[PDB]
RNA sequence: CUCAAAGGAGACUGCCAGUGAUAAACUGGAGGAAGGUGGGGAUGACGUCAAGUCAUCAUGGCCCUUACGACCAGGGCUACACACGUGCUACAAUGGCGCAUACAAAGAGAAGCGACCUCGCGAGAGCAAGCGGACCUCAUAAAGUGCGUCGUAGUCCGGAUUGGAGUCUGCAACUCGACUCCAUGAAGUCGGAAUCGCUAGUAAUCGUGGAUCAGAAUGCCACGGUGAAUACGUUCCCGGGCCUU
């Protein structure tokens, strides 16, 4: 059958929200597309940048973004001025003052998020669905990872019929509420139509 | 005497906001009664989760708004400037009375 | 939703705000009791002269990333199924699944 | 025990009594016992004439009985003959106030009269 | 018995603080008499159920204030109050009284609504076809 | 139905239609789609062409006519009868 | 059920005469959960009862269940082939239940003015040995007593 | 002290007895607010039905492009010989009506909730406090209880339908709104074959709130009050689990 989201059910336990703001009902709707906005830039413009989460948060009449990222380089730029261009956007899309934070995701391949939109970038190139999947799960298992799934869905190798198929190594319990799981999904729109893959990652229990 | 109510999503945060806040005022002289622990606000909110039909099939949501007064009897005048350059943490509302 | 329908809700949006006070006047004339029988016909006359999309009850709430005409929400200005995926994202302050 | 030339029954309230006529309810016949000065929980039989005389003027202050039958009468018909929608409906015998007729209808349409073949 | 012996009962969303000392048997509800505020017997005997078990009911006085539920649900939270009240007032009552059930608290509440059902369980009417 | 306070409702572009017929001896229909206008005791005589949603039907005002809408006169649905 | 895990519910006693048979007959009378209204009418049918008689409201009460309460009733058994109407022996607690039930369905079924004295003139005739719920105990009797040769499935 | 909300304690077959293969475990007892998964919720394995959704959104392919795109007014989605599903209100006296009088929980509110006072039979109107709220408003809980009446009647049951007169929202209540007043007073007197829900604070019954929303619930989601009957048992009906054939 369906399964309930893993990070919305552990949104409260060992998961931490995404945007960290109060509100009152006459601003809250506001925030949260001014939120939405921001977010869709800053995927957009990133998109080569390796980012993996995008927290916002609002101390006061003021937008703080932090970017966590594999490639904070590339994100800043040379003396912060791809940052600062950001910056200025972000401040103009969300009518405050913006300030943006840099967050280093060591170990991209420990990553839901990144592993997904990895494997979602070499189906687009055309690779061998079996071998993305394949080596996500060995290098996330290397790199320490208590256990790992990746799940593909749809006309893979554009075969006519869709179809799933998902790996699986160590453990993954899913009906453990204290499990730390990271779990992220992508979308590749390859020749055939669009390609589903969701990663959950272990990371142990806390 | 000032009243702060303090407005959160997060109990911990609240806490931890109220906790600085009555440091803060206790050091420099003035007094502080409470803090009290108003009545937590629960919104409830449900939602078909299905994108056609299926009536009976939903998902419930809450937000908690969690509540706190603080009171200062008797404020001096170095303990009035010390409270809003505290800078306290983004996600909590603070509200100022002149009581 | 379609395009036109959204520009449909901007457009009735942007007229009743530049026309808000015109009409609160007019109706403010014709509700007054100690009115005159003759202004307040005129105040009739001339409320419908108006174009009908500043009358803020032409307005339809829609999905502010869909434009979906039912299922709306106030407080977060979604659709439900939005609203859902937003808050399973963990995109939504202090939301999360309720039980009591 | 007659008045506006019908009978009332005789075992009953007043109040009760009085709505027999047709025209007159609860709230009518409460407004004429008060203006007869008669108490509600009396029974007409014990009334002496001299209270049953004061009654029918007060009904005859009303519209009752054939002159409020001709009134509706009259009002129907003039709907029907001006041939508005609520005329036509009334013509038709379908409900006149915006009621489905999909289902139900059953007061205005009768009985359920079966297809034939 | 020479100071105030305080006891809370619960029952439903009724909560009831009793105040018990020795007395002659007169005892007052909400700034009312016993027979003023519950109409209903059963509610009387439920409130005299421990007084009567320990045949102490004209050495005390009781005062008594309660809110929420109802007459039933307040009347039960009396009775557990005035339980624990005669039970901090002397404690080799602990035994008959719980050997009579009123030490324990009724935790029975009412069922929350729930999707799908009319009610917490009567589901609609269901039909094949 | 609308308040007394406010007066009958009427749409002021067939207040002017009407106004300037009745001053001329203009017997032409008056072609209109405002249903919701109520009948005013000034156009008696005259036919007003009521839109019914796909035509304009003529209705010939009266006296008995006032206080009534324009739509009350012309029927927009058309039934003929199941299998009659 | 199948699986034998259910216990027994203590019932408080009634007011009045603090008797729990009378607060069952109480709970079978009562409708839509208006104990109150049950309980007042139970009161003056006892009443009328025992000024109608020389005894108590409990001993006229005991002398009407004594004469309504059956002792052997029939229940179907399905074997191989076709199922038979076995009589089975009533235990004490089902002959009260099914005595009060009976007295309280013939009551309602009665045309009286008030309940009250519909349920006084069951009883009566109960303890006069007449009328419905005693025809009721004589056909379970009567289908009990044809049935007797299938007292061994 | 009730309570508000933070942090803790508490329930673990922990102890006792018996049974059991020196086991797992079961039966009963003590203590305790709670005893064996304490009650309720959330949580839905590998998969199945090419099950539903291209009309939330996204998307491969196909199709239209002075039109299958775009704007407007009026109408329709509210039709009506009929058939079915899901509900509401009843058929009455465990009740209707009149007067008096108690006892809840949960929630919402700023183009909002709107008190007091005055006017109106009433729906409401005028004036105008307080409240971004444990403070103010929505907001009188109702069933209940006491007294009186009705006295088994298609009725002082029932309130459908229709005529007349109004209120409020809204540019605008004809098609096609809700509510009020006066009058009118239908079927219906417990429902064929058949069929549904429920194992306890449940069913039944009684009110209250919220989302949607200018206005428009008998639906949906939620909250308390009162408060049952019965379960001997697994032969039979329905669905399912394990071993075997
Ligand atoms: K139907
Ligand atoms: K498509
Ligand atoms: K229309
Ligand atoms: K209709
Ligand atoms: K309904
Ligand atoms: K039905
Ligand atoms: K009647
Ligand atoms: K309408
Ligand atoms: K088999
Ligand atoms: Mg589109
Ligand atoms: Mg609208
Ligand atoms: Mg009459
Ligand atoms: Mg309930
Ligand atoms: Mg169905
Ligand atoms: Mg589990
Ligand atoms: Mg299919
Ligand atoms: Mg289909
Ligand atoms: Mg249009
Ligand atoms: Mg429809
Ligand atoms: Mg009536
Ligand atoms: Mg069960
Ligand atoms: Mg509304
Ligand atoms: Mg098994």
């Amino acid at each position: 059958g369906q399964k309930v989201h893993p990070n919305g059910i552990r949104l409260g336990i060992v998961k931490p929200w995404n945007s960290t703001w109060f509100a009152n009902t006459k601003e809250f709707a506001d925030n949260l597309d001014s939120d939405f906005k921001v977010r869709q830039y800053l995927t957009k413009e990133l998109a080569k940048a390796s980012v993996s989460r995008i927290v916002i948060e609002r101390p006061a009449k003021s937008i703080r973004v932090t970017i966590h990222t594999a490639r904070p380089g590339i994100v800043i730029g040379k003396k912060g001025e791809d940052v600062e261009k950001l910056r200025k956007v972000v401040a103009d899309i969300a009518g405050v003052p913006a300030q943006i934070n840099i967050a280093e995701v060591r170990k991209p391949e420990l990553d839901a998020k990144l592993v997904a939109d990895s494997i979602t970038s070499q189906l687009e190139r055309r690779v061998m669905f079996r071998r993305a999947m394949k080596r996500a799960v060995q290098n996330a298992m290397r790199l320490g990872a208590k256990g790992i799934k990746v799940e593909v869905s749809g006309r893979l190798g554009g075969a006519e019929i869709a179809r799933t198929e998902w790996y699986r190594e160590g453990r993954v319990p899913l009906h453990t509420l204290r499990a730390d799981i990271d779990y992220n999904t992508s979308e590749a729109h390859t020749t055939y139509g669009v390609i589903g893959v969701k990663v959950w990652i272990f990371k142990g229990e806390i | 005497r000032i009243r702060i109510r303090l407005k959160a999503f997060d109990h911990r945060l609240i806490d931890q906001a109220t906790a600085e806040i009555v440091e803060t005022a206790k050091r420099t002289g003035a007094q502080v009664r409470g803090p009290i622990p108003l009545p937590t606000r629960k919104e409830r909110f449900t939602v078909l989760i299905s994108p056609h039909v299926n009536k009976d099939a939903r998902d419930q949501y809450e937000i908690r708004t969690h509540l706190r007064l603080v009171d200062i009897v008797e404020p001096t005048e170095k303990t009035v400037d010390a409270l809003m350059r505290l800078d306290l943490a983004a996600g909590v509302d603070v509200q100022i009375s002149l009581g | 939703a379609k395009q036109s329908m959204k520009a449909r809700e901007v457009k009735r949006v942007a007229l009743a705000d530049k026309y808000f006070a015109k009409r609160a006047e007019l109706k403010a004339i014709i509700s007054d009791v100690n009115a005159s029988d003759e202004d307040r016909w005129n105040a009739v006359l001339k409320l419908q002269t108006l174009p009908r999309d500043s009358s803020p009850s032409r307005q339809r709430n829609r999905c502010r990333q869909t434009g979906r005409p039912h299922g709306f929400l106030r407080k977060f200005g979604l659709s439900r199924i939005k609203v859902r995926e937003a808050a399973m994202r963990g995109e939504i302050p202090g939301l999360k699944k309720a039980s009591w | 025990a007659r008045i506006a030339g019908i009978n009332i029954p005789d075992h009953k309230h007043a109040v009760i009594a009085l709505t027999s006529i047709y025209g007159v309810g609860k709230t009518r016949s409460k407004a004429i016992l008060a203006a007869a000065g008669i108490a509600e929980d009396v029974k007409i039989s014990e009334l002496s004439e001299g209270q049953i005389d004061t009654l029918r003027d007060e009904v005859a202050k009303f519209v009752v009985e054939g002159d409020l039958r001709r009134e509706i009468s009259m009002s129907i018909k003039r709907l029907m003959d001006l041939g508005c929608y609520r005329g036509l409906r009334h013509r038709r015998g379908l409900p006149v106030r915006g009621q489905r007729t999909k289902t139900n209808a059953r007061t205005r349409k009768g009985p359920r009269k079966p297809i034939k073949k | 018995a020479e100071n105030q012996y305080y006891g809370t009962g619960r029952r439903k969303s009724s909560a009831a603080r009793v105040f018990i000392k020795p007395g002659n048997g007169k005892i007052v509800i909400n700034q009312r008499s016993l027979e003023q505020y519950f109409g209903r017997e059963t509610a009387r005997m439920v409130v005299r159920q421990p007084l009567e078990l320990v045949d102490m009911v004209e050495k005390l006085d009781l005062y008594i204030t309660v809110k929420g539920g109802g007459i039933s649900g307040q009347a039960g939270a009396i009775r557990h109050g005035i339980t624990r009240a005669l039970m901090e007032y002397d404690e080799s009552l602990r035994s008959e009284l719980r050997k009579a059930g009123f030490v324990t608290r009724d935790a029975r509440q009412v069922e929350r609504k729930k999707v799908g059902l009319r009610k917490a369980r009567r589901r609609p009417q269901f039909s094949k076809r | 139905p609308r308040s007394l306070k406010k007066g009958p409702f009427i749409d002021l572009h067939l207040l002017k239609k009407v106004e300037k017929a009745v001053e001329s001896g203009d017997k032409k229909p008056l072609r209109t789609w405002s249903r919701r206008s109520t009948i005013f005791p000034n156009m008696i005589g005259l036919t007003i062409a009521v839109h019914n949603g796909r035509q304009h039907v003529p209705v010939f005002v009266t006296d008995e006519m006032v206080g009534h809408k324009l739509g009350e006169f012309a029927p927009t649905r058309t039934y003929r009868g199941h299998a009659a | 059920p199948r699986r034998r895990v259910i216990g027994q519910r203590k019932i408080l006693p009634d007011p009045k005469f603090g008797s729990e048979l009378l607060a069952k007959f109480v709970n079978i009378l009562m409708v839509d959960g208006k104990k109150s209204t049950a309980e007042s009418i139970v009161y003056s049918a006892l009443e009328t009862l025992a000024q109608r008689s020389g005894k108590s409201e409990l001993e006229a009460f005991e002398v009407a269940l004594e004469n309504v309460r059956p002792t052997v009733e029939v229940k179907s058994r399905r074997v191989g082939g076709s199922t038979y109407q076995v009589p089975v022996e009533v235990r004490p607690v089902r002959r009260n239940a099914l005595a009060m039930r009976w007295i309280v369905e013939a009551a309602r079924k009665r045309g009286d003015k008030s309940m009250a004295l519909r349920l006084a003139n069951e009883l009566s005739d109960a303890a006069e040995n007449k009328g419905t719920a005693v025809k009721k105990r004589e056909d379970v009797h009567r289908m009990a007593e044809a049935n007797k040769a299938f007292a061994h499935y």
